């Protein structure tokens, strides 16, 4: 069936830079929107940011934006997540989703997700 | 008469001269508030049709059929924006009224079995495009235009059906 796998997780000193990357194996990623949203370790999880099918579509949360940004190929079945400005708060897990398009800021924002991801680990020194 | 009575005259005359008066910024308020309600109307029909050709609200002004946010002002409107099939119209921060500056009323609609009803007052946002739910905009910011600087008809709830 289809699965997510995340790649690019590391450790990146404060005010740098880092780029993440969701892609699928066998299957295409068209007709789903891509989510991504992080848990803070002792704390619920959240969401981040939400890009639509056709990548015309984008919404951040409000602690993320303006530092975060979000691209969608359609080529090659892969979501790229750029972070930039990062700060010791956003050290968390990372999850990549597929599903119907989503607002970050609502309630219930994985009500709309029916696949998920093992997850990543980023650390902020 | 006599003098007493001229004093009090002139006393009268300055009692009348520094009176109060009542709070016509709300009035005022509302009428440029009309505006943004005028604004915001008119993106109804895009909408429309795309929840009814596709089955879901669109989920930005890029895929509604509609211009930018910046783009759809006004006088006393900056932007108008769409999301998740929910119209929120914002003021300007400037040159306006000072109860209104910088707020936001928002138009969200529901599907019946017959018909579609509309309803406008207070920001709302809809998580899922298929959702047929509604919730209050935000907990962490103070953008809510007051219930007096707004029409009778221009106040419903998240709660209404
Ligand atoms: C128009 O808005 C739609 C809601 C959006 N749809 C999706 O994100 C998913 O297909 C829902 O399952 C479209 O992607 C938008 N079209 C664009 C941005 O071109
Ligand atoms: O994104 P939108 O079209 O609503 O415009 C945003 C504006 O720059 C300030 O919110």
């Amino acid at each position: 069936q289809l699965q997510l796998v995340e790649s690019g997780g590391g450790l990146v000193q404060p005010g740098g830079s880092l780029r993440l990357s969701c892609a699928a194996s066998g299957f295409t990623l068209d007709q789903y929107a891509i989510g991504w949203f992080r848990q803070a370790p002792g704390k619920e999880r959240e969401g981040v940011s939400c890009i639509s099918s056709r990548g015309g579509a984008t919404n951040y949360a409000h602690s993320v934006k303006g530092r975060f940004t979000i691209s969608r190929d359609n080529a090659k079945n892969t979501v790229y997540l750029q972070m930039n400005s990062l700060k010791p708060e956003d050290t968390a897990v990372y999850y990549c989703a597929a599903g119907v398009y989503t607002i970050v800021t609502g309630t219930g924002p994985e009500d709309g997700m029916d696949y998920w991801g093992k997850g990543t680990l980023v650390t902020v020194s | 008469f006599t003098l007493i009575e001229l004093m009090i005259v002139i006393a009268i005359v300055g009692i009348l001269a520094a009176v109060a008066l009542p709070a016509y910024q709300d009035y005022t308020a509302r009428a440029q508030v009309s505006e943004a309600i005028l604004l915001a109307e008119g993106q109804k029909s895009a909408v429309t049709e795309y929840y009814l050709n596709h089955g879901e609200w669109p989920g930005d002004n890029s895929s509604a059929g509609v211009a930018t946010s910046a783009d759809i002002k006004g006088k006393y409107v900056q932007s108008v924006t769409v999301a998740n099939g929910v119209i929120t119209a914002q003021m300007a921060s400037s040159n306006v009224n000072n109860e209104i500056k910088s707020k936001k009323l928002s138009l969200w609609a529901k599907r019946q079995n017959g018909s579609v009803k509309w309803f406008c007052g207070q920001p709302v946002t809809r998580t899922t495009a298929t959702a047929t739910d509604v919730a209050a905009a935000n907990g962490k910011t103070d953008d809510k235009i007051n219930t007096k600087h707004l029409p009778s008809t221009c106040r419903d709830d998240s709660s209404a059906s």
